């Protein structure tokens, strides 16, 4: 997690997908972006990437959280989905 | 365990 900043999705429509594909890593704790679906929301953006970690959604702790958990603060959320990524070094 | 959101 060399570098933390934030990252604001705009849900064109309320049931709108962000097309990330959150997983857990069997080594560490933590949500992790595995990739972003094609097209998507997030892909789109381009400010995210592969190997993300996503500290907290709309200011909900996700350090020790899981994707499912994620999935329901995004459900939760209204048009602004407010990502705080940590994307590590090289 | 594993979702696309």
């Amino acid at each position: 997690r060399e570098e933390i900043f934030q990252v604001a999705l705009h849900k064109r429509d309320s049931g709108e997908q962000l097309g990330i594909k959150l997983v857990r890593r069997t080594d560490e704790p933590g949500v992790f972006i595995l990739d972003l679906l094609e097209g998507g929301l997030a892909a789109q953006d381009g400010r995210l990437s592969s190997n993300d970690r996503v500290l907290a959604i709309n200011g909900h702790d996700l350090k020790y959280g899981t994707p499912e958990l994620a999935a329901q603060i995004i459900q939760a959320s209204g048009e602004r989905v407010n990502l705080t990524i940590a994307r590590p070094g090289k | 365990p594993d979702l696309l959101v």
